[PDB]
C-alpha cells in the first residue's frame, strides 16, 4: 500500500518481489561502462538478465571492442532511468547498433582468439580420418554422422549443399550442388544465413 | 629429467592424458595435457569490489 | 521484444527524429493514457512504441495529426 | 529431503509439421545435459526405423558409370536414394521396382505402389530424367534395422558376399534426422539455477517428433526397467517390534555423561551396565559412601533427563548376558 | 606444501619472523594450540636460575591488510627439537616451509 | 532380434576393498553402454542421499576461531575433520550424537557414544588430538540426511537457531560417492557379437550400499524421464 511496506518487503527480500524485479528488467536497459574511456564504445546498452552471483557476466564478442580482459578489470553499471533514456539506449547506444568502429569501417565485433581456433580446427581437413570419400546428403546428416561418433570431424566428403544467391531484385534463388569439402565446413553452413 | 620422473610412475611420459567429457561423456580428441599446479588467491576478493 | 532498429531507421529520415517520436509515443502510451494499437507480448512502452513505428502506422506526422486531432474534440466537448 | 522436482513442459513448437521445438522446465542443475545427451545418443543410433539398404540398376553394375538417359551421376541417385523415407508394416525386409519411362524426373510416386509399404513424401523427386528415349528402371530393397549403418561398415556388408555386384546406400534407419539439444538458466522464486532444456530436432517425416521422443522415452524406460526400485515404492510396509527393556539399559553406566567421581562411586558397587542401576530406587545410594551433594545431583539430573528415571521394578534383565 | 618448489622457501618461512623458531633445541614437554612449552636440554640450558622455554602462539587477531594470522603447532610431545627448527607454522606455512 | 531387443541385468557388486566396489551391468546391445555410463555416472555425482554433520555443539569453545587448552589442532580442523567424517542413519532423518573423552591421546570416531541406527563407516578416522591429562572434550554432533550439497551460509533460515553461542554451523557436505568411474568392453553373449558389458568402478564413503545408490540412481533417472514419456501440453 505504502512505500514503508514496500521498502520493508525489499529489505526481507520475501519470493513475491523477485518477479517483480524480473518484470521491471524485463525490456529496461543499463549501460555498462569501462574505466578508461576511449571512443564512443566505451559505453554500451544492453538488456540485462539476473543472475545468482556477484560478478557481471560479460558478452566474450563485446569486450573485444572494450580493450578490458578478465584478469581483473572492474566495470561500471548505470541505469537510464527516462522513457527518453530508455528508447535511446535501445535504439543508439545498443550494441547490436555499433558493429563498425566510427574511426574505420572495418567491424568492431570481429571474433576472438576462441572461436576463431575451433572454427579453424574444425575446418583444417586431414588426409585420412573416420569417413573419408563417403557422401553426405545434406548438413545436417553430416551433424548427426558427426555427433554419433561414426566419423571423425575433418575428413574430404563429398556432399550436397543447397545454397541461395540474392538476385538483381529481392529474390533468393536456390541451387543444390555437389561439394567436395570437409565435414567441419559443411556442419558450419547450417549456421550461416541462405544469402 | 622431468620425463624419467614420470617414467618412474605409472603415468605417460609424453605428459598428456586422453580426457572425457563430463556433460556429453565421451572422449576428447588431441590429448589434453594435465597435471599439478600451485595457484593463488589474489587479494581482490569481489565482495570488497562489488 | 526488440534486438535491432536498423528497419526504424530505413523508414525514419534519422536516429534522432526516431527516438524522438518514439519518447512521444511512449509518453503518450504510459503517462498519456492511450492504448497501444499493436497487441502486446508484456513488454514495456518503449518495445510497443518501436513495434508500431517499424509497422508504418506511427510517426511524427501521424502523431501531430492525432494531436490536432484530440485538441479539436477536446475544445468541442468543452464548447 | 531425497525427493527431486519434475518439469513441466510450456513449449511445444510444431513449425513446418515436420520440425519440432520442445522445452523442458524445470530441471536439476545438471538433469538437463544428460538427459540431453541420453535422448541424443539415443535417438542418433538406437532407435528402430526403415530404410533403403539395397539398389540394384537393370543396366548399371556399379557406382561408377557413365549412364545415358540421366542428366545425374550414379551418386546422387544414390543420395536421392538414401533421402527416401519409407514406412514398413510387420514386414522386416520388401523389395520395390521402379520400372517408368518419360519426360520428366522420376519421383517417390511413381514407386509401385504396395499395401505393404508406404511411402511418406510422394512428390519427393528421385531422379531427373532425359526427355526423350530413356527407359531405365531399379530395384530398392528396405529393412528394418537399428540406426545408421556408414560405409565403412556397408562396404563390409559387401565384402561378404556381393556375388551379383550389388550395388549399396547408406542406410539410415533412424528416423530423426538431426537433434539439437541446448541447456539454459531458468529460474525458481529463489533457486539460483535449474537447467531448462531446449530440444530442436528434425526428422525424416515419416513419423511425428514428439512420438519419436515419446518412443525414445519409452525405449530408456524398457532398458532402465531391470533397476527401477524393484517397485513404485518397495516399502508400503511399517512394522515396529519394541521390547519391553531399552537397549540403553545393557549400556555400561559410564555413557550418561558423569563425572570420573560419580563412575568411580558407581563402579563401586559393582554396578556396571544401566539395566542394573535402574532397578535400583534411590533409597540405596545415599547410603553408598562418596555419593554426597554433588555426586547425587550429578546422577538425578544426567540419568532422568534421558526420559527414564532412577528406580523401577522390571524382570527382562539381563537379555542376554 | 607446494608441489614444485625453488628450495629457497626453507628460508622465507624460517629467516622471517612469521614462525615459531627454536631458540633452545630441546625436548617437547607441552604441545597445545595456545601456547608451546619446551624443556631446554640439560646442555643448552644455563648453570644457573634457568628453566624451561615457553612460546605463546599468537591466535586469530587482524592483520594490516585485514587478514587473519595464525598459528598451529607442528610438534609432537616427548618429540626432541634442535635449535633453531620450526616449532608451530604461521599463516600460510607448512612444517617450516612457505606455502601461500 | 533386429527389434525388442533385451534389457541389462545386475550381476555383481564384488568390492575391492571396503569402499572401493566394482558393479557389472551386463549386457547391452549397442551404444547404451556410453549412454548408461554416463547417465549413472552423472545421476550418482549430482545427488545421492547423505548423512554428514550439520550442527555442531562444543561447551567450551564458543565460536570456530576459537582454541581450547588441551586440544591439540584448532577448532577449524576439528569442523574439517567433523565435516570429512561419514556416518550411516536408518531409522530417523536427523539425529544428535554425544562425543566424551578424556585423557592424552587421539580422539577417534570410535570414542563417540554410538547408539542403535548411528552405524560408523570407519573408527579410525581421526577427530582430534588431546595433549593434558586433566582435560577433557564434551560436545554434541547434528547429523540430517538430506539431498546435494549444501553450505553453511544459505542454510540460514531464521535468526534463532545461532542465538545460542554454542552452535556452530559447518557446510553440510554429504556425498556418499566420491569417484565414479565406468567403461564398456566385450560382454560374453550366448550367440551374437558386439555386445557390450558396464563395468562401473565407485570409490565412495562406504557409507551407502553399491547396490543401493545403484537402483536409486536408476530409479531417480527413471522417475525424471519419466515427466515426457507421456508428454502433452500441461502447465
Ligand atoms: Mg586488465
Amino acid at each position: 500500500t505504502t512505500i514503508k511496506a514496500a521498502k520493508k518487503m525489499v529489505e526481507r527480500e520475501e519470493a513475491v518481489v523477485w518477479d517483480i524485479l524480473d518484470e521491471v528488467i524485463r525490456e529496461h536497459p543499463v549501460l555498462l561502462n569501462r574505466a578508461p574511456t576511449l571512443h564512443r564504445l566505451g559505453i554500451q546498452a544492453f538488456e540485462p538478465v539476473l543472475i545468482e552471483g556477484k560478478a557481471i557476466q560479460l558478452h566474450p564478442l563485446v569486450c573485444a571492442a572494450y580493450n578490458a580482459d578478465f584478469d581483473g578489470d572492474q566495470m561500471a553499471v548505470h541505469v537510464p532511468l527516462t522513457l527518453e533514456a530508455q528508447l535511446e539506449a535501445r535504439a543508439l547506444m545498443m550494441s547490436t547498433n555499433n558493429i563498425l568502429s566510427p574511426a574505420n569501417g572495418e567491424p568492431i565485433i570481429v571474433p576472438s582468439q576462441d572461436v576463431v581456433l575451433g572454427l579453424y580446427y574444425m575446418t583444417r581437413d586431414c588426409v585420412n580420418a573416420k569417413g573419408e570419400g563417403m557422401v553426405l546428403t545434406g548438413p545436417k546428416e553430416a551433424e548427426r554422422l558427426y555427433r554419433s561418433g561414426l566419423a571423425s570431424l575433418h575428413a574430404r566428403v563429398k556432399v550436397r549443399i543447397t545454397e541461395y544467391e540474392k538476385d538483381a531484385n529481392g529474390e533468393l534463388v536456390a541451387k543444390t550442388s555437389l561439394k567436395d569439402t570437409t565435414v567441419g565446413r559443411a556442419i558450419l553452413w547450417m549456421i550461416v544465413p541462405k544469402g | 629429467e622431468i620425463k624419467e620422473l614420470l617414467k618412474l610412475g605409472d603415468l605417460p611420459t609424453s605428459g598428456q592424458i586422453r580426457l572425457y567429457d563430463g556433460r556429453t561423456g565421451e572422449q576428447f580428441e588431441r590429448p589434453v595435457t594435465v597435471g599439478y599446479m600451485y595457484m593463488l588467491k589474489l587479494n581482490h576478493l569481489v565482495d570488497d569490489k562489488m | 521484444a526488440r534486438v535491432t532498429v536498423q528497419d526504424a531507421v530505413e523508414k525514419i529520415g534519422n536516429r534522432f527524429d526516431l527516438v524522438l517520436v518514439a519518447a512521444r509515443r511512449a509518453r503518450q502510451m504510459q503517462v498519456g493514457g492511450k492504448d497501444p494499437l499493436v497487441p502486446e507480448e508484456n513488454d514495456k512502452t518503449t518495445v510497443i512504441a518501436l513495434r508500431e513505428i517499424e509497422e508504418g502506422l506511427i510517426n511524427n506526422q501521424i502523431l501531430d495529426v492525432r494531436e490536432r486531432q484530440e485538441q479539436q474534440e477536446q475544445e468541442a466537448a468543452e464548447l | 529431503v531425497t525427493e527431486f522436482l519434475k518439469p513441466r513442459l510450456v513449449d511445444i513448437e510444431q513449425v513446418s509439421s515436420t520440425h519440432a521445438k520442445v522445452t523442458l522446465e524445470p530441471l536439476e542443475r545438471g538433469f538437463g545435459h544428460t538427459l540431453g545427451n541420453a535422448l541424443r545418443r539415443i535417438l542418433l543410433s538406437s532407435m528402430p526405423g526403415c530404410a533403403v539398404t539395397e539398389v540394384e540398376i537393370d543396366g548399371v553394375l556399379h557406382e561408377y558409370s557413365t549412364k545415358e538417359g540421366v542428366q545425374e551421376d550414379i551418386l546422387e541417385i544414390l543420395l536421392n536414394l538414401k533421402g527416401l523415407a519409407v514406412r514398413v508394416q510387420g514386414k522386416d525386409e520388401v523389395i520395390l521396382t521402379l520400372n517408368k519411362s518419360g519426360i520428366g524426373p522420376v519421383t517417390a510416386a511413381d514407386i509401385t505402389h504396395d499395401g505393404d509399404v508406404e511411402i511418406v513424401k510422394p512428390q519427393h523427386v528421385i531422379c531427373h530424367l532425359t526427355d526423350e528415349n530413356a527407359s531405365i528402371s531399379m530395384r530398392i530393397k528396405v529393412q528394418r534395422g537399428r540406426g545408421y549403418v556408414p560405409a565403412s561398415t556397408r562396404i563390409h556388408s559387401e565384402e561378404d558376399e556381393r556375388p551379383i555386384g550389388r550395388l549399396l546406400v547408406d542406410a539410415c534407419y533412424s528416423p530423426v534426422e538431426r537433434i539439437a539439444y541446448n541447456v539454459e538458466a531458468a529460474r525458481v522464486e529463489q533457486r539460483t539455477d535449474l537447467d531448462k532444456l531446449v530440444i530442436e530436432m528434425e526428422t525424416n517425416g515419416t513419423i511425428d517428433p514428439e512420438e519419436a521422443i515419446r518412443r525414445a522415452a519409452t525405449i530408456l524406460a524398457e532398458q532402465l526397467e531391470a533397476f527401477v526400485d524393484l517397485r513404485d515404492v518397495r516399502q508400503p510396509e511399517v512394522k515396529e517390534e519394541k521390547p519391553e527393556f531399552d537397549p540403553i539399559l545393557l549400556r555400561p553406566v559410564d555413557d550418561l555423561e558423569l563425572t570420573v567421581r560419580s563412575a568411580n562411586c558407581l563402579k563401586a558397587e559393582a554396578i556396571h551396565y544401566i539395566g542394573d542401576l535402574v532397578q535400583r530406587t534411590e533409597v540405596e545410594l545415599l547410603k553408598t559412601p562418596n555419593l554426597g551433594k554433588k555426586s547425587l545431583t550429578e546422577i538425578k539430573d544426567v540419568l532422568a533427563s534421558r526420559g527414564l528415571s532412577l528406580g523401577m521394578r522390571l524382570e527382562n534383565w539381563p537379555p542376554a548376558s | 606444501k607446494p608441489l614444485v618448489g625453488t628450495g629457497m622457501e626453507r628460508a622465507v618461512a624460517v629467516d622471517s619472523g612469521v614462525t615459531a623458531v627454536a631458540k633452545r633445541g630441546g625436548v617437547v614437554q607441552y604441545v597445545d594450540a595456545s601456547r608451546i612449552v619446551i624443556k631446554v636440554n640439560e646442555d643448552e640450558m644455563y648453570p644457573g636460575e634457568a628453566g624451561i622455554d615457553i612460546y605463546n602462539l599468537t591466535k586469530y587477531t587482524r592483520s594490516n591488510q585485514n587478514t587473519c594470522i595464525n598459528q598451529m603447532p607442528c610438534v609432537s610431545l616427548g618429540e626432541p627439537v634442535e635449535r633453531g627448527d620450526v616449532l608451530a607454522d604461521g599463516p600460510s606455512t607448512d612444517l617450516g616451509e612457505l606455502a601461500l
